[PDB]
């Protein structure tokens, strides 16, 4: 029915209202409640479906804590589910849970989606049996160790009504031949594929393809395509705009037992092509090993067991016939790491299964289809004895991952030392992991984690360690409760800051700070912030995990001193920007005018207000603006309408303004822009001025009745009024009384010093100060978005452009970014199984991994991070970007002579943050007040700032010309103070 | 020696880029066309195959990159 | 470098035959440049003197400069914030274009304004109905704000 959008926003960008509907009204049940079935349960119990099952009668064992953070020492021996089921009840009081200690075949038809974990190949062919003959949908997966599987079948009628989550293709045409051959306008790309359907509008010479009927796409050319011929009508076509259809998909699933034999697979590595055929036997063995040992794995490490396993292995890749041989030693490892169970393991598979439920219970986004076989084997550490006797467990709560890793290499995870830039969503799921993992858990061991911001509803849906009661309180020092709740082992391992890393705060985290971090974990919602924690771990040396998110979308890039290059090494795309000159006249495009309507809030209910504020704070605020701002008479002409010329006295007056500032907006600029531009108009070059991006405007005529001018007036009133202190009202019989005794002022299309004496002098106002309008896109009774979508609409009415709702007006003017657990969860647990690569200290590159993922689509890929590049100073080779010169605080001249002396180069440029200092081409005169100067000195003057008490080294960017004149590329200098 | 071979270039949303190229072309020409059939800047061109990112200065046979081979492009995200 | 790209093209400014037009850092900022532009002999700006602001983006130059007229002026393709709608400061950019390069073009777009891609379409309509009203008014503009105290 109607969903909390306030709880549900960020999620709700990336599913849509239609498909959280579907999921209200689906019941999911979850087999097993071990690390991977809580996982699972707390994404799809934050996503919003209707409510949880759970069944596990199984009792917790101390093992079972490695990866279940809702399980604690005092639950070992109580059935899993029993004690599980609070601790997800209370994440979304939209989602119920429950327990069921017994389950029967017709019990099954209660769900929608049934999910199944921790069980034997057996007993899922006799379940999937049924679920598939009965529309239920069906998803298995299990982690074991550093490998992993994930099989779904949604019945061999399953349909998808949207397999991408990508908007539909528009563009504009130029002209469409009788043969079908259609062309976009001068250099545009339509985007599209073969196979694709499109259909069309405004298309001029063929007014049937405006019909609405979908036509197949045969691209030819990135600026052209083929659709067939349209010679029954019209003979050419131009001037029209495409837009592609998204036709359902009807797509089949074959049962669990009808494709053991020949399964599809999914691959997550096609670097490892060859590894699926090869796990889908090895799951099945260890099926078939457990048979035969009542239900237990093969143990870590053990021989015995493996060469059993391997045997199994044989049999079952004979019986289905395998034409390929088997690699005994990955085969064995899944035996040795049976029951390893990792928490960063559960974080990826739960994440990306959790997605799959939510596919099943939508039909939006293309499932995984079917067999999904993963491993994150060059996780396994080398630096460490890994043998039956280190990883045999010690009846401790990180059995499940010594299993895997050892006791040696728990220590090295309990002593270290970290860092987490940011407690959100990735913040809050990466805590968890270290919670689980026994990060900082050690004597030397610690975690500090920073974050500026507080908690708010929308983030409740997908930062899991924070309650609707902890909203308005600290993300960090939540978090850090949080987590000493999962794992009491770090209580007072935890120091939590309220700091936003960067520039300002570099007193608290200095070089003392970083100097004792084993690494730097980032877990940021900006790339500005990234770039900053980059160079400061470039400059210490220290390690970086980076990641981020996007929707169903992710990715993570780890840093190794001396290894890689950083994250700052490379090019991301700009963010979204628009043409000043489209914006201010030629609009075609929504965006085009949320942005123009965002502009217009700003300027009439905030920068008029700082100008009269400024004017009535600072002594000589018209003398400076005199000569400070690039236009005096908007700056004065603001103060005198602000607070004379236009100030109201009731909100009547407001609903007055309201009204002028309709046609000033949506009607007589549009008059004088089509009485500079006729609609007649053509170009230099003959072709018409009114075509293609440029959309020959209508005035609007204001109306009452008409609904978003009706918005306009409510909005743009009561924010006038919220400027003023004025209380304003809803009650549309008042607009109706005040609008309908307007005297629209006379307008046509045309073809100082005064009004600042005129202004009441500041000390006879003082006391008295006008509300400047913040913008605020999640407040949704502030006025600010309905006046945007309002205005938004208006302008798009005049350039005839499809208006955009409240709802993605909010995301679009909000710069809103599309989030939900299921993705978080995903890069958290690759960034963890990164981390571990660090701790083992590994120096071969190509064992590191960069991962990226789109979960709508089911696509995984990974590749090695790329090495630093190395240079040569003198026949020395140096890291380009680690290495760097440590020289003493010494004068400029001094540096340079050290330079020419030892490197045997010219200094030519020498720069301190943005500022030059030095350079070879500046006029002796300058240089000869700087060269006695020692850089601090020289800095603190440039920069015309003093250094900081704290401030330890000073970091110079230099420029050196080899002997020959030729330029020699040289690493940073660190100056130390 | 060398020889032609169509390759398939699949980005983050799903689009799927189709191209004819010769194992010679180097890493540098392939990010030139990739340009001309999306726009998309060659230094913010992210292409992996077989668990390896692509780099300047190489060939695509360096790559060991066969006929109907898959590769993808890539971006990283700024959210979470 | 981003910043050692700025100060090539700085130190490349100075190995230059001597140019009408002047750019360079304000307060030893790299990435916060002044520049001026000559009103051009051919124009109705001849005589005035355009002062400009040029911000680098970190990412330069990978990314284009954020260039602002300073100084008022009456044109076409430049409004009363100093925005330029030119070509070569958005999708006509690549890194191998300097300041030099978008200099030039704005000193040319001075002497050949472009009407069908106004942004200010009244100054653009008088240009292209009454030529001489639009010399009049932009050397008039430029004898009261181009010509500097
Ligand atoms: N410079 C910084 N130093 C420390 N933390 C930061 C910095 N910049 C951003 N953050 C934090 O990183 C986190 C980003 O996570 P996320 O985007 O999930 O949360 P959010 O910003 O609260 O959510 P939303 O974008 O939906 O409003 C935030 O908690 C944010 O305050
Ligand atoms: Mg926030
Ligand atoms: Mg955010």
């Amino acid at each position: 029915n109607t969903i909390d959008e306030g709880l549900y926003s960020r999620q709700l960008y990336v599913l849509g209202h239609e498909a959280m509907k579907q999921m209200s009204q689906s019941n999911v049940l979850i087999i097993g409640c071990k690390g991977l079935g809580v996982e699972i349960a707390k994404n799809v119990c934050l996503a919003g479906v209707k409510s949880v099952t759970l069944y596990d009668p199984q009792p917790t064992r101390i093992e079972d804590l490695s990866s279940q953070y809702f399980l604690t020492e005092d639950d070992i021996g109580v059935p899993r589910a029993k004690v599980t089921v609070s601790k997800l009840a209370e994440l979304n009081q939209y989602v119920p849970v429950s327990v069921v200690d017994e389950l029967s075949t017709e019990y099954l038809k209660n769900f929608k989606c049934v999910v199944v974990t921790e069980t034997s190949l057996t007993k899922q062919l006799e379940i999937n049996d049924f679920t598939h003959k009965n529309h239920i949908a069906y998803i298995a997966a299990d982690s074991r160790g550093l490998f992993g599987s994930i099989f779904c079948d949604f019945g061999e009628n399953f349909i998808c009504t949207d397999t991408d989550g990508n908007e539909p293709l528009t563009g504009m045409i130029a002209s469409i031949t009788d043969d079908g051959v259609v062309t976009m306008l001068e250099e545009t790309r339509h985007g599209l594929e073969n196979g694709d359907f499109v259909k069309f509008t405004e298309v001029k010479g063929m007014p049937g393809l405006n019909d609405g009927t979908p036509r197949k796409v045969e691209v030819k050319g990135p600026y052209t395509f083929s659709i067939g011929s349209v010679k029954d009508l019209g003979s050419a076509g131009y001037n029209g705009v495409f837009t592609q259809v998204k036709v359902p998909t009807k797509i089949s699933f074959k049962s669990l037992r009808e494709s053991l034999k020949d399964p599809e697979y999914v691959y997550p590595d096609f670097g490892k092509m060859m590894r699926p055929p090869q796990y889908h036997i090895a799951f099945q063995a260890l099926s078939a090993f457990a048979d035969a040992h009542e239900g237990s794995l093969p143990r870590p490490r053990n021989d015995i067991d493996a060469a059993e396993f391997f045997e199994f292995c044989k049999k079952i890749a004979s019986t289905l016939q395998f034409d390929v041989e088997l690699d005994e030693k990955l085969i064995k490892e899944i035996s040795y790491q049976a029951r390893g169970d990792l928490v960063a393991m559960s974080a990826f598979l739960g994440g990306a299964v959790a997605q799959e439920v939510l596919k099943a219970t939508t039909s939006k986004f293309y499932p995984l289809k079917q067999y999904f076989y993963f491993d994150s084997l060059e996780s396994l550490p080398s630096s460490v004895t890994i043998s039956e006797e280190t990883c045999k467990p010690r009846g401790c709560r990180y059995d499940g991952q010594i299993a895997v890793f050892g006791s040696e290499f728990q220590e090295k995870i309990a002593s270290l030392s970290t860092f987490l830039v940011g407690a959100g969503a990735i913040g809050c799921e990466m805590l968890k992991n270290w919670a689980m993992m026994g990060v900082a858990t050690g004597e030397s061991g610690h975690i500090s984690v920073t974050d500026m911001d507080s908690i708010e509803k929308s983030n409740l849906n997908r930062q899991f360690l924070f309650r609707p009661r902890d909203v308005g309180k600290l993300k960090s020092e939540c978090a850090s409760t949080a987590v000493s709740i999962m794992n009491p082992s770090l209580t007072g391992k935890i120091t939590s800051y309220q700091e936003r890393v960067g520039p300002e705060s570099e007193g608290i985290f200095g070089d003392e700070f970083f100097e004792k971090l084993s690494l730097v974990t980032n877990a940021l919602d900006n790339v500005e912030a990234r770039m900053y924690v980059d160079r400061r771990c470039v400059f210490f040396e220290k390690p970086l995990l980076e990641s981020g998110t996007l929707g169903t979308k992710g990715n993570t890039q780890v840093v190794v001193p001396h290894l890689t290059e950083s994250y700052g090494s490379s090019q991301d795309p700009p963010e979204k920007s628009f043409p000043i000159c489209t914006l201010k006249n030629f609009p075609n495009r929504i965006e085009h005018t949320i942005a123009w309507a965002r502009d217009l809030f700003e300027g009439l209910f905030k920068q008029p207000i700082d100008n009269v504020n400024m004017y009535l704070s600072s002594p000589n605020f018209l003398e400076t603006s005199l000569k400070t701002s690039s236009n005096p008479r908007e700056v004065l002409e603001n103060i005198r309408d602000y607070l004379v010329t236009e100030k109201p006295l009731s909100f009547e007056e407001c609903i007055m303004w309201a009204r002028l500032q309709f046609d000033k907006f949506f009607n007589n600029n549009i008059q004088q822009l089509l009485f500079n531009f006729p609609k007649d108009s053509v170009t230099s070059t003959g072709q018409p001025f009114w075509s293609g991006p440029k959309r020959a405007p209508t005035p609007l005529s204001f109306d009452i009745h008409n609904r978003e001018h009706f918005d306009f007036i409510v909005a743009a009133a009561s924010l006038y009024a919220f400027n003023y202190g004025l209380k304003s009202e809803t009650d549309p019989a008042i607009y109706e009384r005040v609008l309908a005794g307007y005297n629209p002022p006379p307008f046509a299309p045309k073809s100082l010093k005064s009004i600042a004496d005129s202004l009441p002098p500041p000390s006879s106002l003082v006391g008295f100060r006008l509300t400047p309008a913040e913008f605020e896109k999640d407040d949704d009774s502030n006025h600010h978005i309905d006046f945007i979508t309002a205005a938004s609409n208006l302008r798009a009415m005049n350039y005839d452009i499809t208006p955009a709702d409240r709802f993605k007006t909010k995301f679009v003017a909000g710069k809103i970014v599309p989030a939900m657990c299921t993705s978080t969860a995903v890069v958290s647990g690759l960034v963890c199984l990164e981390l571990v690569k660090l701790v083992d200290g590994k120096k071969k590159i190509e064992e590191y991994k960069n991962g990226f993922f789109n979960l709508a689509i089911g696509l995984f890929t990974f590749s090695d991070p790329i090495a630093s590049p190395k240079m040569k100073v003198n026949g020395k080779e140096i890291d380009k970007i680690w290495d760097r010169y440590n020289l003493p605080d010494c004068t400029l001249q001094e540096l340079i002579d050290y330079f020419q002396k030892e490197e045997g180069l010219e200094v030519t440029m020498l720069s301190s943050g943005v500022s030059l200092l030095y350079a070879n081409f500046q006029p002796p005169k300058k240089l000869a007040e700087r060269l006695p100067l020692k850089i601090s000195e020289l800095v603190e003057q440039i920069t015309k700032k003093k250094l900081e008490p704290f401030r330890k080294h000073l970091v110079l960017e230099i420029c050196c010309d080899d002997a020959n004149g030729e330029d020699v590329e040289v690493p940073f200098i660190c100056i130390k103070l | 020696h060398h020889h032609h071979m169509q390759i398939f270039v699949r980005t983050l949303t799903g689009r799927t880029i189709t191209l004819e190229v010769e194992s010679s072309d180097t890493i540098d020409n392939v990010r030139a066309r990739i340009q001309d059939r999306e726009g998309i800047p060659p230094d913010q061109q992210r292409l992996i195959f077989a668990g390896r990112q692509l780099e300047d200065g190489r060939t695509l046979a360096d790559y060991n990159i066969q006929r109907e081979s898959t590769l993808h492009l890539v971006l990283r995200l700024r959210g979470g | 470098m981003a910043l050692k790209r700025i100060n090539r093209e700085l130190a490349d400014l100075g190995k230059d035959p001597p140019s009408s037009s002047s750019a360079g850092p304000v307060g030893d900022d790299l990435f916060h440049w002044q520049a001026t532009i000559m009103g051009p002999a051919d124009s109705p700006y001849a005589g005035g003197v355009f002062f400009l602001s040029i911000h680098f983006p970190t990412d330069y130059p990978f990314k284009p400069p954020k260039v602002n007229f300073t100084t008022r002026i009456y044109h076409p393709n430049i409004n009363s914030n100093g925005s330029i709608c030119l070509d070569i400061l958005r999708d006509q950019w690549s890194p191998a274009l300097t300041i030099s390069k978008v200099l030039l073009s704005i000193s040319s777009l001075l002497t050949d304004p472009n009407p069908d891609d106004p942004l200010v379409p009244e100054i653009a309509h008088v240009y292209k109905t009454d030529r001489s009203r639009y010399e009049l008014s932009a050397r008039e503009w430029t004898r009261k704000y181009a010509i500097h105290g």
